[PDB]
C-alpha cells in the first residue's frame, strides 16, 4: 500500500492510502493546511469518476487512538439542484472543483486518528472508492 | 482479458480489460454491451457488426479520436449511445448513419464547436441531446431542427456562449408542438439584445451562476421579454464565486414573463426582506426556495397565489410568519436557523411536512397552530421537545401522523389522540415514553399500523392497552423491556397478522396468549432469553400462524425441561431458522442446534 | 360518608367527600360552574387551618373512568413571598380567599371521573386533610 | 379526654380534646404543652400551676375572652406564647406580669385596638412580636418602646392604618441601636405627609397591595424621604385587586431613599420595558423579580451595579439581552415564556442557575455563550434539547455541572467533557444517552460522584469507560439495561465504596470482576433476575465488603445449582435483607427464603 500525504500543519500530519480492489487516481488538496484547533480553508478537487456523481454519500468509520466511534453518513449532493455543480457529472467527464471549509469550537488529544472513507453513488448505488485517512496530531 | 458476464450471455462488460478492438469473441444475442476506458483511437465501418441486437452501448473514455463515415451502419434497436469524454476533432459527414430507434445522445465533454455542422439531421425518435462541457459560442439554432421532432430535453450548460440577438432562434416560430425543457447554466454571459426571446415556448429554463453583478443581471431578464416558461430556475452554485449584492430592484423586469413555476436555488448573500423582492413572481403556483439565508426579516405576512411552497435547507433566526390564504401543499424540511414554532394561517392547506428541522412545539397540535381544517397529512418526526398540551382539535380529518425520534412529554397524562378518529398510521417509535396509562391509545378506531418500538413500560409489564383497536394488521413492540405480558392483552385483534414482540427480556413462551388469534401469520420472538415455559399445557397455535420465528435466545440443555424441547421439536412446520436456534446452559452442550442432540435424558 | 355538593353546569356535576379520620370544615364555591370544555371563572375559600398555610402543596390520585392516571404533585405556596397572600396563615387564623382559574384546549370523555386530593403543609410536613372529588362529565 | 402524649413525658398535645379547665393531672415536669381548640372562655390567676416547667404553650382558637390579672405568674421559662384567634376583650392592666424569659409573643386576630395601651411595658428579651390582622388605626409608636429593647420584628400587616405624619415614630430618634424589621403589608394608605420618616433606620420594609393607583403610590412614595431601608419589598398580591397601570414614571421619586436590596413580588400589568423604569433602582447591590409578566421589550442591555439578581417565575417572549459588568449571582429559574437562549454578557460571575426553565441551546457550552471566565456552579437540569457543538472551552473553573432529565444530542460523537479537568460533581442521569464510544468520560480526572441511571448501552455490554477516573468513591448504575459488563471493567477504582448496579437484567452473578475493590462497602444487585453463576469458584469478596443487597430476584429451587444457594449460605456476614430473598423457579417452593429450606438434594 502506498501513502499519500496532503499537508502538514502546526498540528496535523493527514495522509492516506487505499482500501479496495480498484485503485483509480484522484487529486486532493488543502490550502492551507487544517489546523486541528478550527481552521478555515479551500479544497481543491480533480477526478475523473468511474460512476455518475449522483447521489453521492459518504461513510466514515473514525477511530480516536484505537477506540471506535460510531459510523458517519454524510450526503453531499442529492437529487434536485445541488449547492454544488459538481454533483452533475458523468462518467469519463472532467471534474475540477474547489470548495472552501471552516471549523471551531472543540478540543481534540493526541494520538493516531483514523477514518475509513467509503463514497457511494450512481444508479444501483454501487461504491465509488474507499480511502483511508490518517491524521496524528499533538498541539504544539 | 475475461469480459465480465453479468447477466448470463444477456449483458457483459468489459470496463478497464485493456482492450484496442471490439471482443466479437462474444455472445452473438447481445443487449447492453458497457465499453469503456477501454483505448480504441480510432473507429471503422461496420464495426460493431457481430452485434446484431443491440438496446445500450457505451464509448466512455474510450478516446475516439474521429468516427469514420457508415459506422455503427449494421446496428440497429440500438436505443442509447454514451460518447462522454472521447475527444472528437474529425466527427465525419453522415456519421451515425445507420441507427432506425436511436432516443438517447449524449455527447459530453466532446469538443464540440457548433451544432450547424453536426451530423444528426437525419435522426428521429432523438428524445434527449445532452451536449454539456462543449465549446459552443452562440445559441443560433440550426435549421435541421425542423425536421427533428420528439426532442424533449436540450441541456447544453458550463459552455461558452457570450449573448443572444434577435433572430437567434428564427426557429421555433414554426413548432406547433415544441416540448424543450432547455437548460443554459454556468454560461457567462452580459448581454440579451430585446426582443430575441418572442413568442417562444419552453418547459423548463435554468439559468443559474451565469451573471456576474446586479446589473447584468437585471437588464438581461430586461432582455428576455414575454418568454412564458412554464418552469424558471435562477439561483448559483456553492462551488465557484457568486454575487455579492441581491435586493429589492435586482429580479425586477422579471415581470414581462409567464411563469407558472419558480425555483431560486442558491444565494450567498444574507437576504433579509420577501417583498417588494419575488415582487412580481406572484401568480406562480408553485414557489420553491432552496440553501438561501434569510436570517433576520419580520414581514412574511403577506397575500400570494402559491399553490405549492418549499423551504428547504434555509437558514433563519425565526421561524416565518407564513399568512398564505391559498397554498395546499409545504415542505418545512431540514431547516437548521431557528428551532420554535408559532401559529402560521394556511385556511387551505392539505399537507404538511415539518421533518428534520429540530424545532420545539409549545403549543402542540392544534386547529388553532396552523388555521387550516383538513389537513390529511402531518410529519413532525426528528424535532426537539414537543410538549402535549392539546389533543388534536379541530383537526378530525388526519390519516397520517407521524412522530418518530421526537421527545413527546405529557403524553400519559390524558388520552392524547382522542380526536384523531380517522386515523390509518401512528409512528410513535423512539419517542421517550413511558405507558403507565391503560387509556393512552383511546380514540384511534380506525388505526391499522400502530409502530411504537423503543418505548418503556410500567414495572414493565404489558396492559391491556390494545382494546377497540381492532383494525390494527401491524404491531411493532420490540425493545420495551417487557418481562410479563397480560394473559389476556391481545383479545378483540381478530386481524393482527405480523406481531412483533422481539428485543425485550422474557423467560417463558406460552400459548395461551395466543389462543385466540385466527389471522396471525408471523410471530417474532428472537432476542429474548427464553428458557423453559409454564408447563407442557403449551397448545398448538392458531392454524394461521405459518412462521414462528425463536431464533437467537438462550436455552437449557439438561435432562429437566427436555419436555420444553420436545415441544419445541412439536413444530417442524412453524420453525423459521433451526441454524441459530442453540444450546447456552452447559458448556460442555454449545452452540448445538436443538433438535439435533438426541438424548434420553 | 356525607356528600358536599359543589355546582352543576352543562357538562359537570361536581362533588366532594372525606378521607381521613378528622373531619374539620371548610367552605369552597366556584362561579362559574366548570364546563368541562374549557372554562373561566373564580374560585371562593373560607377556612380555619389546623395547621400552618406555610409550604402548602397538592397530592392528586385522578382516576379516568376506572382507570388510574399517574400522581400528579401541585405546590401552591413556597417558602419566600408568595404568589397569594392566604399561604402567610397560621393554626386558628381565619383565611377568606379568592382565586380566579382558567383553561381550555383538551377533549375529555364520560365516565366516572374521580381525584383524591391530600393536602399537606407545615414544620413536620404533616397532612391537613384528604378530599375526594366526583366529576361526572356528559358533553351536551 | 386521653391527652396524646408525643413525647414520652416530655410533651403532651391536647387538640380539639372538648376541654374546658388546664389538665393538671398530667406529669409534674412538662415541655410544650400543646392546648389549642379547646374551649377556654376565660383565664383565672395561677393557671398553670401544675406546669412548674414550660417552654412552649400554645392557645389558638380557645376562644379566651379576657386574660385577669396576675395570670401566667407562676411561669418562667417560657418562652413562647400564641394567642392567636383569641378574641379578647379586656385585657387586664398587669397581664402577662410574671414571664422572666419570653421571646416570642404572636397576638394575631385578636381585637386589638392600639399600641399604647398594650400591656407589654416591663417586657424584655421579646424579639417577635407579630401583631397581624388586627384593628389598628394609626402608625404612632408609643414610647414604652423605649424601654423595649431587643425587638427585632414587627410585623403589623393587614391592618387599617391609613396614613402617617411627621411626630408619628418620633420614638425611633433615641436609638443608638434598632434592629426592626418592620412589615406594612396590605394597609389601605393614600397619604404620607413629607418629613415623616427621617433620620430613621429599618432592616426590612414591606409594602405590598396597599396602593390603589399609580398616583397614589407615587406621592406617597414622595412621602417617604431619606429612609435608608436595608431591604424593600413592592409588589401586590394575585389574591386580590390590583393597580391597573404601571410605566415609567411610577416608582419615580423612590430616588431619594438609600436602599442596598429590592424585591419587587408580584404585577398584573404586561410591563414593556425596563430602562427609564427602575431608574433609580440602581446601585442597589441585590435585584429580584417575581411573578411579573415583562413579554415584549428589546433593550436589556444596559449597565447597573446588581451584586445579585434573580428572575423567579417570570414571564418573557424572548431570552432577555443581560449586559452586567457587575453581578455575581444568577437564578433563571422556573421561568415559562422564552424557550431559547442566547450569549448573555456576564464578565464576573461565578453561579449560575437554569433550571426547570425548559429552554434549549444550540450554542451549548462554551466562554463565548456566558462571557464570564470564572464559573463555579452551573446548572441546565431539567431543560428541553441539549446540543453538543462545543466541549466545554474557557470554562477550566468549573466544579459543579449538572444536567439530569434534559436531552443531550451528540454526547457520544467526541469527547465532550474534554476540559474539565477540575470538576467533582456530574449528573447526566435520566438524559436520553446511548452510550457508544470508549472515551464519552475523558477528561474527568478529578471526577469523585458520577450518577448516571437510566442510560443505554451499546448491546447492553458495559466497557471499560471508567478509566483515568480514579477518586471516584460513588457510582451510580440503574435502570442501564445492562446484560453483561466486561470481566475488567471496574479496574483502576480503588475509591469506590458505593456502587450501585441494581434494576438492570443480569442472570449470573461472580466474585471475579470485584475481586480488587479495597474500599468497597455497599454493593446494590437488587431487582435483576439473577439464578445461577458461572460455577463455585465464585471466591470471597474483598474484606472491606460489609453489605451485599442480593433483595428482590428471582431463584431456581431444585437440586442442580443447590451448590449456588450454598454459596449464598456462604455468607450470612454480608447479607442484608434475608426476608425478600426467596424461591421463584418451582410452583411448590413459592415465597421461601433460600437459606431456610435445608434440602439434601
Ligand atoms: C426472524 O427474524 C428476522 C429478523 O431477525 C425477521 O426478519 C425479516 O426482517 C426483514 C428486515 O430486513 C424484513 O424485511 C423488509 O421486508 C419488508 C416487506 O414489506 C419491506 O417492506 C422492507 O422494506 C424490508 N426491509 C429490508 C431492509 O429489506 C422481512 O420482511 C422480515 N421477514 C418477514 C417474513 O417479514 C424474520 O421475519 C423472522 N422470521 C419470520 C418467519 O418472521
Ligand atoms: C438494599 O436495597 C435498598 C433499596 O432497595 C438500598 O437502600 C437504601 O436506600 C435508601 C434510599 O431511601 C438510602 O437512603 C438515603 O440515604 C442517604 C444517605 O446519605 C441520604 O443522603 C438520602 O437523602 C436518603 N434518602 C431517603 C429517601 O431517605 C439508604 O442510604 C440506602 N441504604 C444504604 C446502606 O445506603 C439498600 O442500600 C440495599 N442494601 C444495602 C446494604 O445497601
Ligand atoms: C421486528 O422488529 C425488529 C426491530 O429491529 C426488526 O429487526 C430488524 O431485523 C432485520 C432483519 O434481520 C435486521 O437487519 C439485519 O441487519 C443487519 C445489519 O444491517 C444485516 O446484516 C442483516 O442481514 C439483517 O438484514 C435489522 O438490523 C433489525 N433491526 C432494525 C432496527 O431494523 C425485525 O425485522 C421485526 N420482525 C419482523 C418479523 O418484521
Ligand atoms: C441504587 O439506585 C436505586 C435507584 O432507584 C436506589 O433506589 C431507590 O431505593 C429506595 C430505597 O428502597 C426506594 O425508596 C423506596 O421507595 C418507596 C416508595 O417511595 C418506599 O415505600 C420504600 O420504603 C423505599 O423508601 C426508591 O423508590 C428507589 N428508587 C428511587 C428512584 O429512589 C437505591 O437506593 C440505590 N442503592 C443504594 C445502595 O444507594
Ligand atoms: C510532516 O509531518 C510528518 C509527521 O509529523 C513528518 O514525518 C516525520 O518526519 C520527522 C522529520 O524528518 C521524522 O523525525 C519522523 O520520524 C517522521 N515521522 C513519520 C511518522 O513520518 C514530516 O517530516 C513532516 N514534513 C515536513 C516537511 O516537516
Ligand atoms: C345536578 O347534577 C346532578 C347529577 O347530574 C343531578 O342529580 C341527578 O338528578 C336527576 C334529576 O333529579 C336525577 O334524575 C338523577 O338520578 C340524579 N343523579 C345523581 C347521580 O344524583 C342534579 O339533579 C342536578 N341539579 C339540578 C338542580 O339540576
Ligand atoms: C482546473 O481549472 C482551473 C481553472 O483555471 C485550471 O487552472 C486547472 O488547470 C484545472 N485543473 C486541471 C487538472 O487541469
Ligand atoms: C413534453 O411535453 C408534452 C406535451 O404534450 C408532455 O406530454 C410531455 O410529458 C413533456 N415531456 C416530459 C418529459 O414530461
Ligand atoms: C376499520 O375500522 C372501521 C371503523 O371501525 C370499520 O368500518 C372497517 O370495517 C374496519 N376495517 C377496514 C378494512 O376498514
Ligand atoms: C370574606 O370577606 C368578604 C369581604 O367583604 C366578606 O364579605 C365575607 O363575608 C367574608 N367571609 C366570611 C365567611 O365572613
Ligand atoms: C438585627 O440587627 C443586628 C445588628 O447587629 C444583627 O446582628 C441581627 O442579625 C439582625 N437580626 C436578624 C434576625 O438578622
Ligand atoms: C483526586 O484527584 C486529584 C487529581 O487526580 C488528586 O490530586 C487527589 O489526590 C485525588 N483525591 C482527592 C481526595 O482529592
Amino acid at each position: 500500500q502506498k501513502q499519500y500525504w496532503v499537508c502538514n500543519s502546526s498540528d496535523a500530519s493527514i495522509s492516506y492510502t487505499y482500501c479496495d480492489k480498484m485503485q483509480y487516481p484522484i487529486s486532493i488538496n488543502v490550502n492551507p493546511c487544517i489546523e486541528l484547533k478550527g481552521s478555515k480553508g479551500l479544497l481543491h478537487i480533480f477526478y475523473i469518476p468511474r460512476r455518475d456523481l449522483k447521489q453521492l454519500y459518504f461513510n466514515l468509520y473514525i477511530t480516536v487512538n484505537t477506540m471506535n466511534l460510531p459510523k458517519r453518513k454524510e450526503v453531499i449532493c442529492r437529487g434536485s439542484d445541488d449547492d454544488y455543480s459538481f454533483c452533475r457529472a458523468l462518467k469519463g467527464e472532467t471534474v475540477n472543483t474547489t470548495i472552501s471549509f471552516s471549523f471551531k469550537g472543540i478540543k481534540f488529544s493526541k494520538g493516531k486518528y483514523k477514518c475509513v472513507v467509503e463514497a457511494i453513488s450512481g444508479s444501483p448505488e454501487e461504491m465509488l472508492f474507499c480511502l483511508e485517512f490518517v491524521i496524528l496530531h499533538q498541539p504544539n | 482479458e475475461p469480459c465480465v458476464e453479468v447477466v448470463p450471455n444477456i449483458t457483459y462488460q468489459c470496463m478497464e480489460l485493456n482492450f484496442y478492438k471490439i471482443p466479437d469473441n462474444l455472445p452473438f444475442s447481445t443487449k447492453n454491451l458497457d465499453l469503456s476506458f477501454n483505448p480504441l483511437r480510432h473507429l471503422g465501418s461496420y464495426s460493431f457488426f457481430s452485434f446484431p441486437e443491440l438496446q445500450v452501448l457505451d464509448l466512455s473514455r474510450c478516446e475516439i479520436q474521429t468516427i469514420e463515415d457508415g459506422a455503427y451502419q449494421s446496428l440497429s434497436h440500438l436505443s442509447t449511445l454514451i460518447l462522454t469524454g472521447n475527444p472528437i476533432q474529425s466527427l465525419a459527414l453522415g456519421a451515425f448513419s445507420g441507427l432506425s430507434s436511436l432516443q438517447k445522445l449524449v455527447a459530453v465533454e466532446t469538443n464540440l464547436a457548433s451544432l450547424e455542422n453536426f451530423p444528426i439531421g437525419h435522426l428521429k425518435t432523438l428524445k434527449e441531446l445532452n451536449v454539456a462541457h462543449n465549446l459552443i459560442q452562440s445559441f443560433k439554432l440550426p435549421e435541421y431542427f425542423s425536421n427533428l421532432t420528439n426532442l424533449e430535453h436540450l441541456d447544453l450548460s458550463s459552455n461558452k456562449i457570450q449573448s443572444i440577438y434577435c433572430t437567434d432562434l428564427r426557429v421555433l416560430h414554426q413548432m406547433p408542438l415544441l416540448n424543450l425543457s432547455l437548460d443554459l447554466s454556468l454560461n457567462p454571459m452580459n448581454f440579451i439584445q430585446p426582443g430575441a426571446f418572442k413568442e417562444i415556448r419552453l418547459h423548463k429554463l435554468t439559468l443559474r451562476n451565469n451573471f456576474d453583478s446586479l446589473n447584468v443581471m437585471k437588464t438581461c431578464i430586461q432582455g428576455l421579454a414575454g418568454l412564458e416558461v412554464h418552469r424558471l430556475v435562477l439561483g448559483e452554485f456553492r462551488n465557484e464565486g457568486n454575487l455579492e449584492k441581491f435586493d429589492k430592484s435586482a429580479l425586477e423586469g422579471l415581470c414581462n414573463l409567464t411563469i407558472e413555476e419558480f425555483r431560486l436555488a442558491y444565494l450567498d448573500y444574507y437576504l433579509d426582506d420577501i417583498i417588494d423582492l419575488f415582487n412580481c413572481l406572484t401568480n406562480v403556483s408553485s414557489f420553491s426556495l432552496v440553501s438561501v439565508t434569510i436570517e433576520r426579516v419580520k414581514d412574511f405576512s403577506y397575500n400570494f397565489g402559491w399553490q405549492h411552497l418549499e423551504l428547504v435547507n434555509c437558514k433563519f433566526g425565526q421561524f416565518p410568519t407564513l399568512k398564505l390564504k391559498s397554498l395546499k401543499r409545504l415542505t418545512f424540511t431540514s431547516n437548521k436557523g431557528g428551532n420554535a414554532f408559532s401559529e402560521v394561517d394556511l385556511p387551505s392547506l392539505e399537507f404538511l411536512d415539518l421533518s428534520r428541522n429540530g424545532l420545539s412545539f409549545k403549543g402542540c397540535c392544534s386547529q388553532s397552530d396552523f388555521g387550516t381544517t383538513s389537513l390529511k397529512y402531518l410529519d413532525l418526526s426528528f424535532n426537539g421537545v414537543i410538549t402535549m398540551s392539546s389533543n388534536f382539535l379541530g383537526l378530525e380529518q388526519l390519516e397520517h401522523l407521524d412522530f418518530q425520534h421526537s421527545n413527546l412529554k405529557q403524553m400519559s397524562e390524558f388520552s392524547v389522540f382522542l380526536s384523531l378518529r380517522n386515523l390509518i398510521y401512528l409512528d410513535i417509535s423512539h419517542t421517550h415514553t413511558r405507558v403507565a396509562f391503560n387509556g393512552i391509545f383511546n380514540g384511534l378506531s380506525s388505526l391499522e399500523v400502530l409502530k411504537m418500538a423503543g418505548n418503556s413500560f410500567q414495572e414493565n409489564f404489558l396492559p391491556d392497552i390494545f382494546t377497540e383497536l381492532r383494525n390494527l394488521t401491524f404491531l411493532d413492540l420490540s425493545q420495551c423491556q417487557l418481562e410479563q405480558l397480560s394473559p389476556t392483552a391481545f383479545n378483540s385483534l381478530s386481524s393482527l397478522q405480523v406481531l412483533n414482540m422481539s428485543h425485550n427480556n422474557f423467560f417463558s413462551l406460552d400459548t395461551f396468549p395466543y389462543k385466540c388469534l385466527n389471522s396471525l401469520q408471523v410471530l417474532d420472538y428472537s432476542l429474548n432469553h427464553i428458557m423453559t415455559s409454564k408447563k407442557q399445557e403449551l397448545q398448538h397455535f392458531p392454524s394461521s400462524l405459518a412462521f414462528l420465528n425463536l431464533t437467537q435466545n438462550d436455552f437449557a440443555c439438561t435432562c429437566e425441561h427436555q419436555s420444553f424441547l420436545q415441544w419445541i421439536k412439536d413444530q417442524r412446520q412453524l420453525l423459521v431458522e433451526v441454524e441459530r436456534m442453540e444450546c447456552a446452559t452447559p458448556s460442555d452442550k454449545q452452540g448445538m442446534p436443538v433438535l439435533s442432540l438426541n438424548i434420553t435424558c
